[PDB]
């Protein structure tokens, strides 16, 4: 009886949660990809006068 | 009676709230976005010394001190940028499976088929590391464990159940359960707030470090998820699971984005890690090789085949300098 | 090129000296992987021995170390720390033959089996079947028909046929056979010789592994 | 000496060229193999013999072309003078080491197969090492007073020009130091064969012991037997012909016994040489493309 | 941790003697160890070192050959024996822990020293400094001139301040000029650039009273500084 009463108990708690479009997901994401593009030292090569791994 | 029926009711009704938010695909987005070209990396230090699998490693909070764990009973401190060993900490329990290294340097857990997580202090007034506390309380294999400050520390252990520990007391503070398999991963987000654990159930939990209970529940896998890393910043988070095949869910849309999977590609995901920029996925597979995926449009940008056994951890700095990828064949190669 | 690295380099260097002397002390001892339906079949040759989670139990025989590791009070899932083994030189299964009557426990019991026989990790690592409690098996089969666990044992209930039945039911599971060596016996509380047993079972995979690195197979 | 067979011109050549490349490129493929299969971590006393045997071996073919243009030019040496002695001791000091590497690894497989625990429990790089060091030492040393010593002769032939300039061979009236060194040869040889035999009859009985128990591993006994019998019957054909013709042909060309037979004992020496080349091809090809993996590395390939 | 040393005392000159430095309350096998002495009124002074398990010695060349340092690690015990003593060897011999690895702080302990009185190229750290007095509660600034640039390639500069209270052994004050040792109060920071280095006290205490050493550890022939003294 209490198995059963928490998992309706974590479904409603689950359900409760805010509603956000993937669209606006989606351009966040983007955006924090393009704003941080250009320090990524994988992403775009990095000379080896400064790259601590010579 | 009526309670199997209500929570069937609150499933159905949480599925329909997930598919209305299912406007448009990632790639429909994405569409706009230059590709990535080829990545290949060089491998700039190889780690050996090592007598035993490799099983996890972790970096700290300096880009040069990475600590690693193998089967053969050592935990060995790496200065990446010289290849030296900087301690060399004996373990009372060679089945080791996880190690973590503090946030400020002076303590590293250790655990595995023990049941105990020890913790040792490396900031001591001897030469020698010393154990620090022995947290025991477990009932399952200690699966991952990550640091939260220098007294509070969070473990999943192979129970179906996490707790996170006091250190300089050695009882549980709270005891996370929910979960139906083995937890396999933990994942911690950046202000160490919230965390994700992905267990043996296809089914990923995020949890907070002061209540206590489970937000939300992402689900989409089809096997048991080995491999779970949290998006840099901080509301997305990518899983890999042994259906060759990594999800990227995120906490705001509460559902699935998009999927890396080609059809070549028939083994598991053993570790997952991202980039400073979140556009460069990597993972580690059982082919004895690591591969690099675009996170906006799905795509192999490179591989990393320079192991001859599986490549059992990945780790990228904090900096995002260079990639640490750690495999059974006792090698820990430093990509860049 | 360097001030003060040289004693780091030093240092660097003792350690993986200290790592190489550890790796070849611990390359010469024995490491055996205990398995078992019940504790029953397990503890019995762990005391029978000579000197929480896993049990580490390390003896010496003829100037020979044996590592035990017993894992039994892992309950978690096999497939997660199974292949941590994978090294190991041999497996000891044991299973408990009075227990068909104490229930379908001989059924889990060759589940495991063959769970752990046809594994990814164990294709060919040795398995030594340890089948214990004779005395108890001897004194039960008198009155249990043992029908209640094979229903086609189309045989006599004496023990010299019974046992030879589970033992070929047992050794059955392995479906590939040319490269898995199966060592079955029957043993009890007071026996005193599985020591010699595993020895002989260990010296054998020895001598595969050496014909392996001496240039042949 | 006056004692030439005519046919070892025309014999050599083409023999000797098929067995340089087909054991260059044996010890080429076997070289790559050791490098990048066997790190630090993976160099034992016997794997340490066996790049030594792979290192010999290849010295000795990439000797032979010096003695396939000169047996092509009519056993006429034009190359410099020092150049001769070079390669003739090149020669012998590769063939007689690789003799001497295959002797220990035979031991080394006597004592792991009688003994395997107290062999598989004990580091043998140290003792590897000091023996190969050593080994190569002695044979440079014994070689060297034969490369300061003049090998060449000038032999009279049916020509106008007929100061034939031999080299390494068709020695003039007798001399101690050839007989020396030859019966020295001999006599090292059929001691480390008469050890070689032993270690193999003795592994040999030891897998057909036949035990009472059900035997364990059938498999594994059959190949190895079979490939100890393959190398024993290799080894004796390709060298115990070469020592049994070797002095007796000896001591006829030295004159100390101008003995009967001669040029039949000639012509039996000719294919003995031609035996030691055909061996220093086979013995890298039986012993390591046929072990574990290079076998499981070629279906790979073709896979 | 505890460094006692024994076998000072009054030496004749040419005589020979060995001293004995006891450690305990640390593994001293993962630890080097050096001789630092101090003539009377006078600087410190480098003398020898052993690394961890005496796999490199190092000697000073102003005393290379008359001494001889060794260790044992089963009862672990520092020895130095000393040959030929001359009327230059009067001083208190102080025998000092150090650990060497990224982000260790060698020098951490000194030992209490024993005093031992006889009958009868190097980089050179310029000390203007002798003597200052200051009043409590006010800022104090200590320069160190070096002949060599510290500067090492990797960044890290090497050099090390250190502070003897009378009566007392000397402890590490800092080291890298920017990292403190565990024990040291908030109130010391270093800046240095090139040949140039300042330490800065912001608030004087009662136990800050004693004299400061600017030692270089680029180059093992090590050469400390002459000393500022200050009072209450
Ligand atoms: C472990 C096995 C044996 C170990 C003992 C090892 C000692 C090594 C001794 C080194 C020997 C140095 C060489 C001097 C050896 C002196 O060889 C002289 C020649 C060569 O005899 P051959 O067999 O006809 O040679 C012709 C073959 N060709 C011409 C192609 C070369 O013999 C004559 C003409 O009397």
């Amino acid at each position: 009886i209490a198995q059963a009463r928490k998992l309706v108990e974590q479904l409603k708690m689950e359900a409760n949660i805010d509603r956000i479009k993937v669209s606006k997901a989606a351009a966040d994401l983007m955006a924090y990809c393009e704003a941080h593009a250009k320090e990524d030292p994988l992403l775009t090569p990095v000379p080896a006068s400064e790259n601590p791994f010579r | 009676d009526q309670l199997r029926q209500e929570a069937e009711q609150l499933k159905n009704q949480i599925r329909d709230a997930r598919k209305a938010c299912a406007d448009a695909t990632l790639s429909q987005i994405t569409n706009n976005i230059d590709p990535v070209g080829r990545i290949q990396m060089r491998t700039r230090r190889t780690l050996r010394g090592h007598l035993a699998k490799i099983y996890a490693m972790h970096w700290g909070t300096d880009s040069r001190l990475l600590v690693s764990a193998s089967q053969d009973g050592k935990l060995i401190i790496w200065d990446s940028y010289t290849t030296n060993k900087v301690h060399a900490i004996p373990l009372r329990s060679s089945w080791v499976m996880t190690c973590a290294y503090a946030p400020s340097g002076n303590y590293v857990a250790c655990g595995g088929l023990d049941n105990i997580c020890s913790i040792y202090n490396l900031k001591t007034r001897e030469g020698n590391v010393r154990v620090s506390r022995e947290l025991a309380g477990h009932t399952g294999y200690l699966s991952c464990c990550r640091f939260l400050d220098d007294n509070q520390i969070v473990t999943s252990s192979g129970d179906t159940t996490c707790a996170l520990w006091d250190i300089e007391t050695g009882q549980q503070t709270t005891t996370f359960t929910g979960h139906t398999g083995d937890v396999m991963s933990l994942s911690l987000a950046p202000d160490t707030r919230l965390f994700v654990s992905g267990a043996c159930d296809a089914s990923a939990k995020l949890w907070d470090v002061r209540e206590g209970m489970c937000r939300q529940t992402f689900t989409g896998h089809e096997s048991d998820i080995n491999a779970i890393c949290f998006f840099p910043n901080g509301n997305a988070f990518a899983t890999g699971s042994d259906d060759a095949t990594c999800r990227l869910f995120d906490l705001r849309a509460d559902q699935e984005l998009m999927t890396y999977s080609h059809d070549n590609i028939i083994c598991g995901i053993t570790s997952v890690s991202f980039s400073k920029s979140g556009r460069l996925l990597l993972a580690g597979y059982d082919d004895f090789n690591c591969n690099v995926w675009d996170a906006l449009k799905a795509d192999r940008a490179g591989v990393l085949a320079g192991h001859d056994n599986r490549v059992s951890c990945l780790g990228v700095t904090d900096d995002g300098m260079a990639v640490a990828t750690g495999s059974w064949d006792s090698f820990l190669k430093i990509w860049n | 090129l360097s001030a003060e690295d040289k004693a780091a380099v030093e240092r660097s260097k003792m350690i993986d000296r200290n790592l190489r002397e550890d790796g070849e002390k611990a390359a010469r001892e024995v490491k055996l992987l205990l398995l078992g339906a019940g504790e029953s079949g397990k503890s019995t040759i762990v005391k029978q021995m000579k000197i929480t989670g896993i049990v580490e139990t390390h003896f010496t025989f003829k100037d020979l170390h044996f590592k035990m590791f017993d894992v039994g009070a892992q309950r978690s899932e096999r497939k997660k720390w199974i292949h941590c083994f994978e090294g190991v030189t041999a497996i000891i299964f044991c299973v408990a033959l009075s227990d068909y009557d104490l229930v379908n426990r001989m059924h889990e019991s060759m589940k495991l089996f063959d769970s752990i026989c046809n594994n990814k990790w164990f294709t060919d690592t040795s398995i030594i079947l340890f089948l214990n409690k004779k005395d108890l098996f001897e004194e039960k089969i008198k009155k249990s028909p043992l029908t209640i666990c094979y229903p086609e044992y189309a045989g006599s209930n004496t023990y010299e046929e019974a046992a030879a039945y589970i033992q070929c039911q047992f050794e059955d599971l392995n479906k590939r056979k040319d490269t898995k060596e199966i060592y079955t016996h029957f043993t009890c509380s007071t026996d005193t010789k599985n020591v010699q047993f595993v020895f002989d079972a260990v010296t054998d995979v020895i001598i595969k592994n050496n014909l392996k690195d001496c240039g042949l197979f | 000496s006056h004692m030439d067979s005519e046919f070892r011109y025309t014999l050599f050549p083409i023999v000797y060229s098929i067995i340089f490349v087909l054991g260059v490129i044996a010890n080429g493929y076997v070289l790559w193999v050791f490098a990048r299969l066997y790190p630090c971590k993976k160099f034992n006393e016997i794997k340490i013999f066996m790049v030594n045997l792979t290192m010999a071996d290849m010295l000795f073919l990439i000797t032979l072309p010096l003695w396939i243009v000169y047996y092509q030019n009519q056993g006429n040496w034009i190359l410099p003078k020092f150049l001769c002695n070079v390669a003739g001791c090149l020669f012998f000091i590769n063939t007689y080491c690789s003799v001497a590497f295959l002797g220990v690894i035979t031991y080394n497989r006597f004592q792991a197969v009688t003994r395997p625990i107290k062999t598989a429990q004990a580091n043998t790089r140290k003792r590897g090492i000091s023996l190969s060091l050593v080994i190569w030492v002695a044979i440079v040393g014994a070689a060297s007073y034969f490369l300061i010593l003049d090998s060449t002769n000038t032999v009279p032939d049916s020509a106008g020009s007929g100061n034939v300039t031999r080299c390494f061979e068709h020695y003039e009236k007798g001399s101690v130091p050839v007989l020396i060194i030859h019966i020295f040869i001999v006599f090292s040889f059929f001691l480390v064969f008469l050890i070689i035999l032993f270690c193999n009859l003795v592994i040999i009985r030891t897998l057909l012991m036949q035990p009472v128990q059900q035997q364990r591993n059938a498999e594994v006994k059959r190949r190895a037997l079979w490939m100890v019998c393959t190398v024993l019957a290799v080894f004796i054909i390709c060298f115990v012909p070469h020592h049994v013709v070797q002095l007796p042909w000896t001591l006829a060309e030295l004159g100390f016994q101008d003995s009967k037979f001669h040029q039949a004992i000639n012509d039996a020496h000719q294919v003995t040489l031609c035996l030691l080349s055909t061996n220093c091809v086979l013995d890298p090809v039986i012993y390591c493309f046929l072990t574990k993996k290079f076998r499981k590395h070629l279906t790979e390939k073709f896979y | 941790v505890q460094l006692v040393e024994s076998g000072g005392g009054l030496v004749q000159p040419g005589g020979s003697r060995k001293l004995s430095c006891s450690a305990s309350g640390f593994a001293f096998s993962s630890f080097g160890m050096h001789w630092v002495r101090q003539a009377p009124e006078k600087g410190l002074e480098w003398v020898a070192y052993i690394s961890s398990g005496s796999g490199t010695i190092y000697y000073a060349d102003t005393v290379k050959g008359r001494f001889t340092i060794s260790r044992d690690d089963p009862k672990n015990t520092l020895f130095l024996q000393m040959t030929s003593l001359r009327s230059e060897d009067t001083a208190m011999y102080y025998c000092v822990r150090s650990i060497y690895y990224y982000g260790s702080s060698p020098f951490d302990f000194w030992g209490q020293g024993t005093t031992l009185t006889v009958s009868a190229a190097d980089i050179v750290m310029t000390q203007a400094t002798s003597s200052v007095p200051v009043t409590p509660g006010e800022s104090v600034s200590i320069s160190c001139r070096s002949s060599k640039s510290l500067l090492h390639s990797n960044g890290n500069t090497y050099l090390y301040w250190f502070l003897q209270r009378p009566g007392q052994s000397p402890q590490l004050l800092i080291y890298r000029m920017s990292n403190l040792a565990s024990g040291v109060p908030d109130r010391f920071s270093g800046s240095g650039s090139g040949t140039a280095f300042t330490l800065t006290i912001s608030r004087l205490e009662a136990e800050d009273v004693g004299v400061y050493y600017c030692m270089q550890h680029l180059e093992y022939p090590l050469t400390f500084g002459a000393g500022t003294k200050l009072e209450l």
